């Protein structure tokens, strides 16, 4: 299962 | 029998009117099980191993929803990094991410990972302690400070030690018939005269899983590395892997040169000669 | 920074004239990701060629497997053709049943 969100850089 | 889960994604900007191409894949050990391609017609996360198709619409709805959000975040991050680096809109640039977890044979957390690259070079990564970051340059330290203020390491550590481990356990059980198999290499030697004084020996390993393998040559009992060639381990296309190792030897002296094969599917390493 | 593809062309199973098999071109180590990969039969592109989903190695370089079903024969010559921004002309590697 993938992570919920990717981070803003 | 430790195991891993890894997710990979690549976002590539397409200068002009277009949106970026986003491709994500997931793997359990050396076996791919999901993909997403923003260019594809489905706009859904798709199965790529038989043992994941049993998950219900709720599994697929959430994966699709979150992978689309991931693509949109990377689209925004391509613009952010372009700004940090004072880059034009005219060029194509690439953001890559790898993340996931390792577990032991008891299914308990061993290690977690999250690494980011820009244009094929390190940008920022989570350290082994899952509590600190390594930034490659000052741009990446702008990102680092944002993630420090947001307590991202703690939130990401919860995913890597929690969700990632538990779902890896679920996949390993649902796919145990194939994921918890070891296929030992089938080995053979080939031989090619080159000249009145030289010959090539090539040691083959075929049909093995997982992909990790070691091929080494010994001349009269010590490791032989001069005049050797080792190809990258390569997929056979059926879920197994292949590798070969070659050495150039004086013609007629092939009996001196032994290939040694180490693989986790072998009770003991194999040795072979022409 | 750009990285030139590495190429291996090979069959799935040991080749036997007249027996069905798969022909593989594995190309790795390249950056950026846009690439052209084809399998050739007697110098002509094979139409029904599939490929794996883009992924990458620890050093961030990309890899892909391109593959097709084929039945090797005495008279048929196979090759893999790769084009990439790093290449001044397409690279053509001939299939050698012992490589």
């Amino acid at each position: 299962q993938i992570m919920y969100n990717y981070p803003a850089m | 029998g430790s195991h891993s889960m890894r997710y990979f994604s690549t976002s590539v900007s397409r200068p002009g009117s277009g949106e970026p191409r986003f491709i994500a894949v997931g793997y359990v050990d050396d076996t791919q099980f999901v993909r997403f391609d923003s260019d594809a017609a489905s706009q859904r996360m798709e199965p790529r191993a038989p043992w994941i198709e049993q998950e219900g619409p709720e599994y697929w709805d959430q994966e699709t929803r979150n992978v689309k959000a991931h693509s949109q975040t990377d689209r925004e991050n391509l613009g952010t990094l372009r700004g940090y680096y004072n880059q034009s809109e005219a060029g194509s640039h690439t953001i890559q991410i790898m993340y996931g977890c390792d577990v032991g044979s008891d299914g308990r957390f061993l290690r977690g990972y999250e690494q980011h690259a820009y244009d094929g070079k390190d940008y920022i990564a989570l350290n082994e302690d899952l509590r600190s970051w390594t930034a490659a340059d000052m741009a990446a330290q702008i990102t680092q400070r944002k993630w420090e203020a947001a307590r991202r390491a703690e939130q990401l550590r919860a995913y890597l030690e929690g969700t990632c481990v538990e779902w890896l356990r679920r996949y390993l059980e649902n796919g145990k018939e194939t994921l918890q198999r070891t296929d030992p290499p089938k080995t053979h030697m080939t031989h090619h005269p080159i000249s009145d004084h030289e010959a090539t020996l090539r040691c083959w390993a075929l049909g093995f899983y997982p992909a990790e393998i070691t091929l080494t040559w010994q001349r009269d009992g010590e490791d032989q590395t001069q005049d050797t060639e080792l190809v990258e381990t390569r997929p056979a296309g059926d879920g197994t892997f292949q590798k070969w190792a070659a050495v150039v030897v004086p013609s007629g002296e092939e009996q001196r040169y032994t290939c040694h094969v180490q693989h986790e599917g072998l009770p003991k390493p194999l040795t072979l000669r022409w | 920074i750009q990285r030139t593809p590495k190429i291996q062309v090979y069959s799935r199973h040991p080749a036997e004239n007249g027996k069905s098999n798969f022909l593989n071109c594995y190309v790795s180590g390249f950056h950026p990701s846009d690439i052209e990969v084809d399998l050739l039969k007697n110098g002509e592109r094979i139409e029904k060629v599939e490929h794996s989903d883009l992924s990458f190695s620890k050093d961030w370089s990309f890899y892909l497997l391109y593959y097709t079903e084929f039945t090797p024969t005495e008279k048929d010559e196979y090759a893999c053709r790769v084009n990439h921004v790093t290449l001044s002309q397409p690279k053509i590697v001939k299939w050698d049943r012992d490589m």
